[PDB]
C-alpha cells in the first residue's frame, strides 16, 4: 500500500523473517543485501534486529494464545529449554513488547488484560494532548490576517 | 443479548451492552464538519 | 547482568522458591541469593520472596515529590487552565 | 485642601478643591503617587475627577508609561 | 578558524560595546513588526464586539 | 553611535504601543460582559406580559404590519435572531 | 547568556583580557547591564556606593576601564553615553572636563549638549536629573 | 454594600454539582442538534465570493446565519461542560 | 399567635432605611437604634415591606435599663395602615453586631404590641459573612440539652433576600458593578468557584474552634449542635466504592464532548481568515487600479 515496492523489496523481507520467528531467513537476506544496508546506515540496526528474531516470534504466540505452557513455547520456536522461554520473555516485558506474567508454580505463562480503560482516567490524557494543539491553531490563524496585507502594502502597483 | 457457557453449562443473560448515546452522535457531528474545511482549504488556497 | 535479571523479574513473578531465585539469577550459596533479596527489597520470609513489596515502596517515594503530581494533571487544573485560553 | 473636599456637602467647593489639588502636585512626579491613590479610591464623583489631572500635572510635558497605563 | 577567531571579525565582539549595538538593533526591528501586528489584530476583534 | 542614542527615546516610545496592547484585553472583557448585559434587556420585552396579534404580512423583512386583539392596527418592528420564514403564512404573533 | 555573566563575576576571577583581545565580549556586555539594575537603587539612598561589597569589585573596575576604551576610538558619544545609563556622577564629571580644550567655542559647547539632551530626553529620574544639571553648567560656565 | 448584598446561597451553589441525569441529557440534545445546522454551514460556503452580504443569504437561505447560529451554541455549551467538571471535581477532592 | 415562618425574605428598602436610622439617630459605638418592622406575616414567607425608627435608648452598664416609648407605637401604626394595607407591626429589628442576651427582654415586652409572635430581624450595619449580613429569628420556647431548665431561646430562620418587580428594576440599573445577584461570562464564573470555597474554609474553621472550647473551656453542651454535626460524619463520602468509578465514566463523556466543540470553533476561526484573505485580494487589485486610471486623466490637463 505504499505506491512503490521497487527499493523496498529487502524491507519487506526484513518484516516477514522477522514475524514467524525463523532464523535461518534473517542469515540468507542479510548477507545477500550487504552491500545495500552498508550504505543505507540500517546494518548497525540489524545487530539487533538479529536479537529481536526470537523476541517478536514469542509476541504473535503469546497474543493468539492467553494461556499457553512453557513446554508448548519450546515446540513452537525450537528453543533449548523451558528456562530458556523464561529469560526470553522476561526481558521484553521490562521493555513493555509483551504485556504479560509468567506463573511457574502453575507452569504455564498468562497474557495480562488490557481491560477497559474507559472506566480509567486513561482518555483524559489523549484529549489533553488534542485540545492544547486546537487552542493553538484559533490564536495562530489572527496573527497570520495581518502578515498578507503588510506584504501586498510593501508590493509595487498591481 | 447473550453467550453460552459450554465450560460447566451455563447461560449468562445480560440486558443490552451499556453504550454511549452520546458518541453516536458525536460521530455523526465529525462527519458533517469534516466536509467544511476540505471547501475552506480549497478556496483559500487557490488565490495565491 | 545480575542487577539486570532483578529488573526484569519484578514484573514476571510475584513470587518464587529461595532455590528458583538462586537457579535464576545464577549464585553459588543461598547467603547470595538473601543478600540479593533484601538488597531489592523482598521479604525472604516463608521461604518465598515478594516481589510486590519493592514496587510499593517506589511509589510512594514518587508520591512524596511534586514531580508526579502536575503529571498527572489533576481535574481541577485542566478545566481552569482550559477555561483562561478562551477568556484571553 | 484634601480634608476639607471630603467635609463639604456642597458639590462645587468639593469640585474646586479637588482640581486645586492638583496645581501644587504639578512636577513632583514620584512624590504625587500618596495623592494619585487617595483621590481615585474615593467613591465621589468629584475626588475622581479632579484625580486624573493629578496624574497629568506631575509628568507634564515629557512622556511616562506609569502615567499613561495608570489613566 | 578552528583555533583562533579569524572569520566574522568585523562586528560582534571586538568591544563590548561592539556586540551590545548588534544584539539590540536585531532585537528592536523584530519586536516593532511584533507589537504593530498584534495591536492590529487586537483591535479587529474590539472593533467586532463593539458593532 | 548616532542612531543608537537616539534608539533610547525611540524604544520608551514603543513600550506605549506594549501599554496600548495590554490595554485592548481590559476593553475586550468589559465589551463582552456587556453584550450579554444589553441582551437581557430585551428577553424582559420578549416575555410576559404580551398581548396577542394575528401577523398579517411582511412588508420589509425588518418591519411589519400586525392586526390586534385590542381593536387597532399597527406597523412594527421585528427583532431579530428570530425567524422571518414562518410570517409568510398569517398566523397569530404576539407583540409586547 | 544570564549564566555566562554571572558566572564570570561570582568567581572573581579572570574574564578581563577578553576586552584585550577577541573571544566573547557578549559576556562584557551583559556586565554593564547589571550596573544599571543595582545602581539606580542605591544612587537614591546615597550618593557614594561605590565601595560597598553589595556591588561587586569586578562590577565596579569593568565599569571604568570600558569608558577607558571608548576614549581611544575617540568618539565621545560612547563615553558620555554610557556614563549616564550607569547612574553614574564620576564618569560624567571627568568625561566632559578633560575634553573641553577650545577645539571651538561652537564645537565645546556641543560637547555637553549631547549628554544634556539625553538626561531631559531619556532619564525620567528626578533625582538624578536634577544633579546634572548643575553639573553642566558648572563646565559650561567654567 | 447594602443594596447590593453578598447571598449564603452563592457560596452552597457554588460547591452543588447538578443531577447526572439532566447533564446525560443536555450532552446528548446538545451535540446532537449541531448535527442540523452542520450540514446546512456547508450549504451557505458553496459560494462566497459573491458580493453583497444580504445577497449570500437570499441564495441559499442562510437568514439567521448556520455560520453564527452554530458557534453560538458551540461557544455556550462549551462554557457550562468546563464549569460543570470544574465544580465536580472541587467537591470530591474537597470534601474527602 | 404564629406557627407559620420558616423563612423572612427582605426588600433592600428595609435594609437600606435600618441602615439610615441608625447614622440619623446619631446612635453609634455599639449602641442601639431599634426600630418596628412594618409588612405582611403569619405566614411561611415573612415579607418586611417596610420600616420605621422608634425612640429608644439603653445602657450597657446595666441592660435591664433602657427606654421604649409607648405612645409612638400607637401613632406610627395607624398611619402605617393608611399607605399601605400591607404593614403592620411583625417584629422589632436589632442593629446588631451581634445577638446579645438583652435581647430576650426586649423581646418580652414586645410580644404584648403584636398580634403574632414578634420577629428579632438582625440587620447587621458595618457588613459581614461570606454569606448575607441579616439574619432572622424569631422566639420560641424550648427544653436545653442538658435536660434541665426550660428556656426561650432564638430560633435561626434562614435568609434569601427578595423584593417585587416593582422595587427591583430601580436596583439592578442603579447598581453599576458586576453584581453577586447577577453574572456575566465564563470568566466570572471562575471568581464564584473561588469565592464559594473560600467561604466552606472559614466556615469549617468555626466547627473545629467550637469543639475545643467545649472541652477546654467548658462551655454547656449542645445535643442541637453535636447532633446535627453526627449526622455529617455519615454523609461524608469515602473513596475507593463503586460510586467515584461511575464520576469518572462522565468526566470523560463530558471532557470528550468539549474537545469536539473546540475542533469546531478551529473550523469557524478557520473561515473568518479566508474572508480576509479574499478581501485583501480584491482591495490590493482596486487600489492600485485607481492610481493608474488617475494618471490619465492629470494627462488630459497637461497636454494643452
Amino acid at each position: 500500500q505504499s505506491n512503490m515496492q521497487k527499493s523496498l523489496l529487502p524491507y519487506y523481507h526484513l518484516t516477514k523473517a522477522v514475524k514467524l520467528g525463523d532464523l535461518k531467513k534473517f542469515t540468507s537476506t542479510i548477507t545477500k543485501y550487504k552491500q545495500l544496508l552498508l550504505k543505507d546506515d540500517t546494518y548497525q540496526l540489524c545487530v539487533r534486529l538479529r536479537s529481536n528474531v526470537i523476541k517478536t516470534g514469542i509476541r504473535i504466540i503469546s497474543l493468539t494464545y492467553k494461556k499457553i505452557s512453557l513446554r508448548d513455547i519450546c515446540l513452537k520456536l525450537n528453543l533449548d529449554s523451558e528456562q530458556t522461554v523464561e529469560y526470553m520473555v522476561s526481558r521484553a516485558i521490562r521493555d513493555g513488547v509483551i504485556e504479560a506474567k509468567i506463573n511457574h508454580e502453575d507452569g504455564f505463562i498468562e497474557t495480562t488484560e488490557l481491560l477497559n480503560i474507559y472506566d480509567s482516567e486513561d482518555p483524559q490524557q489523549v484529549f489533553d494532548e488534542r485540545i492544547k494543539f486546537a487552542n493553538q491553531l484559533h490564536d495562530e490563524y489572527l496573527v497570520s490576517m495581518r502578515y498578507p496585507e503588510d506584504k501586498k502594502t510593501q508590493q509595487n502597483e498591481k | 443479548y447473550g453467550v453460552l457457557d459450554q465450560g460447566n453449562g451455563w447461560l449468562y443473560v445480560y440486558e443490552t451492552p451499556n453504550q454511549d448515546a452520546t458518541y453516536d452522535s458525536a460521530l455523526e457531528l465529525v462527519g458533517q464538519l469534516n466536509k467544511v474545511v476540505d471547501q475552506l482549504f480549497e478556496k483559500a488556497s487557490v488565490l495565491y | 547482568i545480575r542487577d539486570e535479571i532483578a529488573k526484569n523479574t519484578e514484573l514476571s513473578y510475584d513470587f518464587l522458591p529461595l532455590s528458583n531465585i538462586k537457579a535464576l539469577l545464577f549464585f553459588n550459596n543461598e547467603k547470595e541469593t538473601e543478600k540479593f533479596a533484601l538488597e531489592r527489597n523482598w521479604p525472604i520470609v516463608n521461604s518465598k520472596v515478594y516481589f510486590n513489596n519493592q514496587s510499593k515502596e517506589k511509589a510512594d517515594y514518587e508520591d512524596e515529590m511534586m514531580h508526579e503530581e502536575d503529571q498527572k494533571t489533576n481535574i481541577i487544573e485542566k478545566a481552569m487552565d482550559y477555561a483562561i485560553s478562551i477568556e484571553n | 485642601m484634601f480634608t476639607y473636599s471630603q467635609e463639604t456637602q456642597h458639590g462645587n467647593i468639593t469640585r474646586g478643591l479637588a482640581v486645586g489639588l492638583a496645581l501644587i502636585n504639578y512636577g513632583r512626579q514620584e512624590l504625587a503617587d500618596d495623592l494619585i491613590t487617595k483621590m481615585l479610591a474615593s467613591d465621589e464623583s468629584l475626588l475622581r475627577y479632579g484625580g486624573a489631572f493629578t496624574i497629568a500635572l506631575a509628568y507634564a510635558g515629557t512622556g511616562n508609561n506609569s502615567a499613561v497605563k495608570r489613566l | 578558524a578552528a583555533v583562533t577567531s579569524s572569520n566574522i571579525v568585523l562586528e560582534t565582539h571586538e568591544s563590548g560595546i561592539k556586540p551590545y549595538f548588534e544584539q539590540k538593533i536585531q532585537e528592536t526591528e523584530l519586536k516593532i513588526r511584533s507589537k504593530t501586528e498584534n495591536v492590529r489584530r487586537l483591535e479587529a476583534q474590539r472593533n467586532a464586539l463593539n458593532d | 553611535s548616532d542612531i543608537y542614542f537616539k534608539l533610547k527615546k525611540l524604544e520608551k516610545e514603543y513600550e506605549l504601543l506594549t501599554l496600548q496592547e495590554d490595554y485592548i484585553k481590559d476593553e475586550q472583557r468589559h465589551l463582552k460582559r456587556e453584550l450579554k448585559r444589553a441582551q437581557e434587556e430585551v428577553k424582559r420585552i420578549q416575555s410576559v406580559p404580551l398581548v396577542i396579534g394575528q401577523f398579517l404580512e411582511p412588508i420589509d423583512q425588518n418591519t411589519g404590519i400586525v392586526s390586534s386583539t385590542t381593536g387597532m392596527s399597527y406597523v412594527v418592528r421585528i427583532l431579530s435572531t428570530l425567524d422571518r420564514e414562518l410570517l409568510k403564512p398569517s398566523m397569530s404573533v404576539a407583540l409586547h | 547568556y544570564e549564566s555566562a555573566v554571572k558566572y564570570a563575576l561570582a568567581a572573581k576571577d579572570r574574564f578581563d583580557i577578553d576586552e584585550k583581545s577577541q573571544f566573547v565580549e557578549t559576556i562584557v556586555s551583559k556586565s554593564i547591564e547589571m550596573y544599571v539594575q543595582e545602581a539606580s537603587k542605591q544612587y537614591t539612598k546615597d550618593e557614594q556606593f561605590y565601595t560597598k561589597d553589595i556591588i561587586d569589585p569586578k562590577l565596579t573596575s569593568i565599569f571604568e576601564r570600558m569608558i577607558e576604551k571608548c576614549l581611544k576610538a575617540s568618539e565621545l558619544k560612547l563615553a558620555l553615553g554610557i556614563a549616564l545609563e550607569g547612574y553614574r556622577l564620576d564618569i560624567i564629571e571627568s568625561a566632559l572636563k578633560s575634553k573641553l580644550d577650545q577645539d571651538s567655542t561652537s564645537e565645546n559647547v556641543k560637547i555637553i549638549n549631547y549628554l544634556l539632551t539625553l538626561a531631559i530626553t531619556t532619564v525620567t529620574n528626578s533625582k538624578f536629573r536634577s544633579s546634572i544639571l548643575r553639573k553642566s553648567f558648572d563646565f559650561l560656565m567654567n | 454594600k447594602m443594596l447590593m448584598n453578598l447571598h449564603k446561597e452563592q457560596w452552597q451553589s457554588g460547591l452543588k454539582m447538578y443531577d447526572y441525569e439532566e447533564k446525560e441529557e443536555s450532552n446528548l440534545a446538545a451535540t446532537k442538534s449541531m448535527v442540523k445546522i452542520a450540514e446546512q454551514y456547508s450549504k451557505r460556503i458553496e459560494e462566497e465570493k459573491e458580493l453583497t452580504e444580504e445577497e449570500l443569504k437570499t441564495r441559499y437561505v442562510g437568514r439567521q446565519d448556520p455560520k453564527k447560529h452554530l458557534s453560538e451554541t458551540a461557544d455556550e455549551t462549551l462554557e457550562n461542560n468546563i464549569v460543570s467538571v470544574l465544580t465536580a471535581g472541587v467537591n470530591s477532592v474537597a470534601i474527602k | 399567635m404564629s406557627l407559620q415562618h420558616e423563612k423572612v425574605t427582605i426588600a433592600p428598602l428595609v435594609l437600606l432605611s435600618a441602615l439610615d436610622h441608625y447614622e440619623r439617630t446619631q446612635t453609634k459605638e455599639n449602641k442601639r437604634c431599634v426600630g418596628v418592622i412594618l409588612g405582611d406575616a403569619n405566614s411561611s414567607t415573612i415579607r418586611v415591606t417596610n420600616s420605621f425608627a422608634l425612640p429608644f435608648e439603653e445602657d450597657e452598664k446595666n441592660s435591664d435599663v433602657w427606654f421604649l416609648d409607648h405612645n409612638y407605637i400607637e401613632n406610627m401604626n395607624e398611619m402605617c395602615k393608611k399607605i399601605n394595607a400591607k404593614e403592620k407591626l411583625i417584629g422589632w429589628y436589632h442593629s446588631g453586631p451581634k445577638l446579645r442576651a438583652s435581647d430576650l427582654k426586649i423581646n418580652e415586652l414586645f410580644k404584648k404590641y403584636t398580634q403574632n409572635n414578634p420577629l428579632l430581624l438582625i440587620v447587621d450595619v458595618k457588613q459581614q459573612g461570606v454569606g448575607l449580613p441579616t439574619d432572622a429569628y424569631v422566639a420560641i420556647e424550648q427544653v436545653k440539652d442538658d435536660g434541665t431548665s426550660t428556656e426561650k431561646t432564638f430560633l435561626h430562620l434562614p435568609c434569601t433576600i427578595e423584593a417585587e418587580e416593582a422595587e427591583e428594576i430601580g436596583v439592578e440599573h442603579l447598581l453599576r458593578d458586576v453584581r453577586d445577584q447577577a453574572a456575566g461570562g465564563l470568566s466570572i464564573r471562575l471568581t464564584n468557584q473561588l469565592k464559594s470555597l473560600k467561604g466552606l474554609q472559614s466556615k469549617l474553621k468555626d466547627v473545629v474552634e467550637y469543639l475545643d472550647k467545649v472541652i477546654n473551656k467548658e462551655l454547656p453542651i449542645n445535643h442541637t449542635i453535636l447532633g446535627k454535626l453526627q449526622d455529617v460524619f455519615n454523609l461524608l463520602p469515602n473513596l475507593g466504592t463503586p460510586d467515584d468509578d461511575e464520576i469518572d465514566v462522565e468526566n470523560h463523556d463530558r471532557i470528550n464532548i468539549s474537545n469536539n466543540l473546540q475542533k469546531a470553533l478551529t473550523v469557524k476561526t478557520n473561515d473568518e481568515l479566508m474572508v480576509i484573505y479574499i478581501s485583501n485580494l480584491v482591495r490590493s487589485i482596486i487600489a492600485f487600479d485607481d492610481l493608474i486610471e488617475n494618471k490619465i486623466q492629470n494627462k488630459k490637463i497637461q497636454e494643452q
